[PDB]
């Protein structure tokens, strides 16, 4: 718990400087100390996304979701994990899948950023 | 330019 979060935060610091190796490693240590926290897994998903590895990001988002449905109290992080899957489709121009996943996210927790990203995709899709 | 995915 305590050290887990100090591991996550060093990872966070690394990720923000695009030091993805270091982020992943600190995220791993965080996950070994507290396997039931889906945030570390969604954090790794973010790393793979910024690497261009959209597929791994989605895989990791899916795992984060199974861990969170077990917690049962984590609707907002579940929401984040779906919107990250949406984002990863959006990046590949797979807009129908992007939109579907934003709707999943919003249904969990409505947020403005995710609503705005959804409307962007709906407009692109409309006008195609 | 490009927005970065946010870490928690
Ligand atoms: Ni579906």
């Amino acid at each position: 718990g305590k050290q887990a979060l100090k591991e996550k935060e060093l990872g966070n610091d690394a990720y923000k400087k695009k030091d993805f190796d270091t982020a992943l490693k600190h995220y791993d240590k965080a996950k070994e100390l507290d396997p039931t926290n889906m945030t570390y897994i969604t954090n790794q998903a973010a790393v793979y996304f910024e690497k261009g590895d959209y597929n791994k990001c989605r895989e990791l988002c899916e795992k984060a979701i199974e861990v969170g449905r077990e917690n049962r109290e984590d609707y907002r992080q579940i929401a984040k994990a779906y919107a990250r899957i949406g984002n990863s489709y959006f990046k590949e121009e797979k807009y129908k899948d992007a939109i579907h996943f934003y709707n999943k996210s919003l249904a969990e927790h409505r947020t403005p950023d995710v609503l705005k990203k959804c409307q962007q995709a709906e407009k692109i899709l409309k006008e195609q | 330019g490009p927005t970065i995915e946010e870490v928690d």
